[PDB]
């Protein structure tokens, strides 16, 4: 144990990494960006705001965290009271579940990409792969699988708005524009088959 | 004598104040910027002056990580309340947005999906009386009782928490859809037949028509329409606060 | 104060809106229309044509009722402004 | 008043039915302080007047507590406006 | 004046002290004097007197401002002296201590209370 | 009374509260509040560098509260400088005119909350309400009457703009901003309508009404 | 009758406080500043000179404007204070004139009629009877109303040829481009073409 | 308590599993009491900052 | 002046139609305060320098003294306005 | 005559207090970030490259186009001051003329005649006696009618690529694409093959 | 020779003030967020990941590409500074001769040779002797001109698959469909099958070599 | 709890400081009262003994005072401190064995200790306050 001056120090700098830690440790990317491009689908980009869909996506993330949270209450938040173990090796403790998180949702291509990035040779074992290593890989997933729940969000959509052009294509219409038309089908879709709580139940069993 | 023990008035007036504070900052019209900061922060040191006394004083050390833990239940209880408290000015917004869209007044979205040129002055509107209708029925005086009474139920002392129950506010993000096709089903229909109207236009002769009459024609409609339809959001705007409100009640128990 | 006179200030407001764009929006709709039947009389079918005469229509109407817009206009926001302070809560 | 004692019976009736502060604390501070300094001053101009029995030693022993008595206060006066100015820093 | 009503007992106190400071080195310089009385004040009274005016109104600029412009009590003789002379050394030297050392406290307990007021202003 | 060292440490340490005063107990909020959402409405959102706005504000707000601070100065600050009443009475009897403006303003239905939170008994009168439920009941009162007045404001803004989109949307120029068409007639409405006197006479009426 | 030196150190420091203050509402600081930056929302760039060159700019302006008021101020008070010849306080009386008559010559009849009647003020009289704390009020509404007639009218030309291209363009039937990107290089042609900056420096010095 | 000498029986289960005033202290307590308080303070704009840059962001 | 005169009976006509708080005017009498003690202490002081009988040594330095406990009064007053202003003219609308 | 030490380092740091607006208002800082950013806005990349870049490039391009005056006023000026030759008085003095040479140099006569006939200065004769408070504000406008001259005349390729693309896809039919998407990597591909960025920083400097 | 301890000090926290400035015109940074700044945009989203994803992400990038710089600079000179065995002023001349190669290997030799005519610089006799203040803006544009060459390079793929939706839309008889909101999820496919954000950052990594 | 624990044995350490004082204080007050031994306290043994536990006093047994009218008043508080006898120089008659030098020499030296722990405490707590200064 170091001095109390010097932790204060550390926690209050580290505090100031707290947006970092939500974006690249968490799963906050891949929420938003689900957010994003389902709002993007829609033809509305600004009908819910923005704030509401961050503010969403943030009680998601604390949902979906909350096991990891409880993992590290369990091997640091109690310990630390009763002293068994403290300072830095607990900190490393309660981090090792979000490193299990991080492993869990990242796929091998991106770690074996940023580890020759970083001439880590010897690397053999799959829980000892670095924070530098498992970073950016973790966030590089992130997006690709965002990008992929984005793209399966948008094949319905695409379908109905295809569906209603070639209806008034088929109709006789040549000049009217289908998207003023298809815009409250797509809504009607989006409530009646209840879009939102299934969407959420994917994204929570996508991990 | 002249005792005056500072940690104990400090850890009675420390944690209401953050509780307050964390409401203050993200409930809708007490969390606006137009607010002077200081205002919103004597609002909250009032408040925590006239309620805190009452409260029994907690008496973990602010130097402790069990008072990190106090701090985040603070600020998540405040920012649950506020922004459950949105979502219904969030479904206003969108329905405004919607009925401002099939106005074909931003044409540039179903072109350039985003492009830096948007302007949803109906959803505006329609978001600026919503709060106006807030403010008659004194829903922020609520807000902040209900922000007293979560005490009783779930006291500053650090106590357990459950899980399904984020969903519900997550799954509150349906409400925002749901509740907003409820206020643009009617005058939307209508724009649809309009449109099918326009439709048989264009099976007579070629061309010559839509882009030149269509707009005009629409854009009259929709505004005469929804003109006539404002008197309809008011009981759908105290529909829309008491969702909001009881499902508030039910789910932070 | 009471929701009856939000709502009744908000339907004044919105048919003020009516009436100050129903003169440009109407004229340029029969201008529209008129050019797409003679097009259809005269078989003849581009769509840049009906663009034409609509904007110089629009921009006429601005020369004839103009001046009433600009007076109806600021006599609703002058009533409005001279109004607020009996409609506080 | 007759209406405030008439508010006088009916918060004992309140009572009846039933069955300091942070500001207050501060006032009384400030009152005992300009008491002690009061009672000092006064001792020591009944002693420059003449009149028997007032010692300078208890004099002088009591303008040293009134000007302890009063740099306390003082230094409490300094950190509490240094709490309230850093407490209206805070962002919200 | 707030401040002049604080300060004015010991300002009082002090200039009494000088001025009998003043009258007992006049007795103890004229003990020589045949014929001359030793006189002296009663503190307590004289600042009684001086603790419990009007000046004149000025109209406009050129008008002039009004200007401003103790009791002696002998003492009583314990020896008689031949010349008249009732100045005693002995108890005049003792009251001039006890003044000297009135005037120093009376200094000091002014001092200690413009002080306060200071660092009461002072940050 | 107190020792003039307590009274000019008190003083002193009084004076510093007068940002406070000002904004929880003043005019100068429902003064401001104002001002920033007219600012919003009209576009441009530097426009009066703000210093100008605050300053305009300040004076507004010393003419509006001039019979309060007379009734101070003559009930309060009058008899304390004559040495008439003591330091500790002075506060007391002039917070009574400042109570009784912070009465006459404040709406009832934030008045029953707060005297519901604090558990305290019936309030029969006016009379028996203490400052520490008049303060914020005053505040939340103020804050809602800016709010409504700054939203019956923005209404003529947002119509303008509106009506400017719908025309541009007539003659099929659909990438045509309607904002940067919509500031110089905004700027022309608010210069023809006496913009800033009626909203001046508005706000001065708003309070002495 | 003259203060003691120590006041008069003490009032002459603590009134540089208001320095920013005097500039902003008393003196042209407010007019230019507005004109200048709704002219930037006019140009269709929002930031293209950074705001400090406008700054300093707006700054030199004031300061050229109002060189023959601080001409006259210096004969009247600063000289004669400066050789122990007057008092602080005549001083500053003789030398509040011709900022007082500079201020009245920009300033609306309505605003200074409105703000004597939030005053109590009941005979007035000579246009010399106006005090310091009515007058500079609805010197600062005068001030901001006029600089809102300024910008609004400076508009005029850029929605006209925003106007232009935009019909142009979409009768032409390229409807599918943004007029503005288009519009903004010929926005600043006529702006260069003009000579806008020299122009908009002479109306403005010509508005007083 | 009758609850608290359950909670006492409680962490002994526990323990088997695991198997006047002077102005020194007035002075003391008083610079606590602040250096808390700017502690709190400091942690609070902390977390408010990051906050803000969150919902600050553009989706 | 004739004007003079003229605004004197116009004073005269106010007074008798009656048979108003200033910021300004109060800073311009404690300010009028200050220096008129500061002015009292200082020809105090120059009457003792020449020599003049009546004046005692210690009344010179306790006015002195009081000059300098006033004018720290108004210097601390002058510190709380100024800061109070700077932090009214800082904010943000 | 010469300044006392205190009141010499007084004066050096108010000055240095200044540099920023030194920078802007009499170097060639101005005209060339406004460059850049009209550049910046006419690619369609309105973030493309950060402002602390452009920042920088403009700073090392303002260096080394004033690397000349610089020289000046250490070899005229400060060399002479530091080695206890003049006064800081006449060092200034005599470093004041190559910057105002330099700013001479690229100001226009019409704005210096506007703030001399607004300033109600007496007949000049020659550019030998012109006071700095007359050439800063008509130099500033000068540069500012420069800088918006060259963003307008760099805007032209860029509007021939737009308007030859936009008729590309409506001779098509293709009414409903958009042309903004299909211009965007052409304008960087024009801005690459002409060497973009290096011409026009060569541009700029040969301007001064 | 060595300097001062109070002096060294105070050059180590003013140089600490540079880091932003040190990271856009010396180290990789400059080029892999324009290109991000691009990529976004030929996606059709320009919202994309968030802003602060990208940074990091760039940041970290940034830091694997300038590992052997580091290590370099740390090994020759830092090293030294820790054990004592060189003076601050020495340090800071060996430590850049890496980076500053590594500047010179991506800087082209014409925006190199502009500078130099630029600041009429004498005749530099190799790369070695190449002033820092005459490699760093030739560095900067020889950087930017890369990031457009690889974002124009990036914009190719999407650009084919708008004008093959769009073709295929307009063939069909159907003008009125706009073919960019149809494209967009079919461009996220291009980017989800083929790996499209690892392909790209051992794209660019590769490229720095 | 943290900041509370790493400043208590500097705390403690001034009070027990402050309780030597009073002692020695009245040692020299009672300098010649007859037959008065002189009493002092050894600081570490008792430093210790204060930090391992608590801080406790021999009475304090007050009055209580549940009204707001009833008169306050209190027995006697001191310290659990164990007063010893300091071994006498030389002896006297009237019988005290407070040797004025020995006195004066702790007096100076108590005073100078307690300045030491006042200058560590208000250096340790500014160099908090500089952490927790952003």
């Amino acid at each position: 144990s170091w001095s109390l001056s010097v932790q204060t120090l550390v926690f209050i700098t580290s505090l100031t990494f707290l947006p970092a830690i939500l974006l690249m440790m968490t799963s906050f990317t891949r929420i938003i960006i689900v957010f994003g491009l389902l709002r993007n689908a829609l033809g509305t980009p600004s009908a819910p705001p923005n704030q509401v869909l961050l503010g969403l996506a943030l009680f998601l993330t604390f949902f979906i965290m909350s096991p990891v949270i409880d993992k590290i209450y369990v091997d640091a938040y109690q310990p630390f009271s009763e002293q068994k173990i403290s300072m830095q090796e607990a900190l490393d403790k309660g981090a090792q579940p979000l490193r299990a998180f991080m492993l869990r949702q990242t796929r091998e291509a991106d770690l074996a990409l940023f580890a020759r990035l970083a001439n880590s040779g010897p690397l053999q074992g799959p829980e000892a792969v670095p924070m530098r290593i498992l970073l950016p890989a973790y966030v590089t997933s992130e997006l690709k699988t965002a990008f992929q729940i984005g793209f399966t969000i948008f094949i319905p959509f695409l379908i109905i708005d295809l569906v209603i052009a070639s209806v008034l294509m088929a109709l006789g219409m040549m000049m009217v524009p289908p998207a003023t038309i298809a815009l409250p089908f797509k809504l009607m879709l989006f409530v009646l088959v209840d879009g939102w709580q299934l969407l959420m139940g994917s994204l929570a069993q996508s991990f | 004598v002249t005792s005056e023990q500072w940690l104990y008035w400090l850890h009675l007036y420390f944690w209401p104040l953050l509780r307050v504070l964390a409401l203050i900052s993200t409930a809708p019209i007490l969390s606006e910027r137009a607010i002077p900061k200081r205002v919103k922060l004597g609002l909250g040191i009032m408040i925590t002056l006239v309620i805190a006394p009452s409260l029994p004083a907690n008496d973990t050390p602010l130097f402790s990580i069990a008072a990190l833990w106090l701090a985040m239940q603070q600020i998540l209880i405040g920012i649950a309340l506020g922004f459950t408290m949105q979502f219904a000015f969030a479904a206003v917004r969108t329905a405004g947005e919607f009925i401002g869209l099939q106005m074909g007044l931003s044409f540039a979205t179903f072109v350039d999906p985003g492009s830096h040129l948007n302007m949803p002055v109906l959803a505006r509107i329609m978001d600026m009386l919503a709060m106006l209708l807030f403010l008659t029925f004194n829903g922020h005086l609520w807000l902040i009782s209900l922000l007293v009474d979560t005490f009783h139920t779930l006291p500053i002392g650090s106590n357990p928490v459950n899980s399904n129950a984020f969903m519900a506010l997550a799954r509150a993000g349906g409400l925002i859809f749901l509740n907003g096709l409820m206020l643009a089903l009617p005058v939307i229909t209508l724009l649809l037949t309009l449109n099918l109207a326009l439709g048989l236009l264009n099976r007579m002769a070629p061309q010559l028509s839509i882009f030149v009459i269509g707009f005009p024609l629409t854009l009259t409609v929709g505004i005469m329409l929804m003109a006539a339809l404002m008197p309809l959001i008011a009981p759908f705007c105290e529909h829309l606060f008491s969702e909001i409100f009881n499902l508030l009640a039910d789910i932070v128990s | 104060m009471t929701p009856e006179s939000v709502m009744m200030m908000g339907t004044e407001a919105m048919k003020v809106a009516l009436a100050l764009a129903a003169p440009l929006l109407l004229v340029a709709l029969i201008t529209g229309l008129i050019i797409s039947i003679l097009q259809a009389a005269t078989q003849i079918n581009e769509m840049t044509l009906s663009f034409i005469p609509k904007i110089v229509a629009v921009f006429i109407a601005i020369i004839v009722a103009g001046p009433w817009m600009l007076n109806l206009l600021l006599d609703y926001v002058r009533t409005l402004f001279s109004n607020l302070p009996y409609i506080i809560g | 008043a007759i209406q405030g004692i008439e508010g006088v019976i009916s918060q004992l009736q309140a009572t009846a039915m039933a069955a300091v502060s942070f500001a207050g604390q501060l006032h009384a501070a400030l009152d005992r302080i300009s008491d002690r300094q009061a009672a000092a001053r006064v001792q020591a101009e009944k002693f420059t007047l003449g009149e028997p029995g007032i010692a300078l030693n208890d004099v002088m022993a009591d303008m040293q507590k009134a000007s302890v008595s009063m740099q306390m206060g003082i230094q409490v006066r300094n950190k509490l406006v240094a709490a309230y100015q850093e407490v209206m820093s805070m962002q919200v | 004046d707030r401040l002049d009503a604080a300060l004015r007992f010991q300002q009082e106190a002090l200039n009494l002290r000088a001025q009998r400071q003043e009258i007992l080195a006049a007795n103890i310089a004229n003990a020589d004097t045949p014929g001359y009385q030793a006189r002296d004040i009663d503190f307590a009274s004289e600042l009684k007197k001086v603790m419990v005016g009007v000046a004149l109104t000025l109209t406009s600029s050129h008008h002039i401002p009004a200007q401003a412009v103790v009791d002696l009590l002998y003492r009583v003789p314990d020896q008689p002296s031949l010349d008249g002379n009732t100045v005693d050394m002995d108890r005049e030297r003792t009251q001039f201590a006890d003044n000297s050392l009135k005037y120093q406290m009376g200094l000091t307990v002014l001092g200690s209370q413009l002080k306060g007021m200071m660092n009461v202003l002072q940050g």
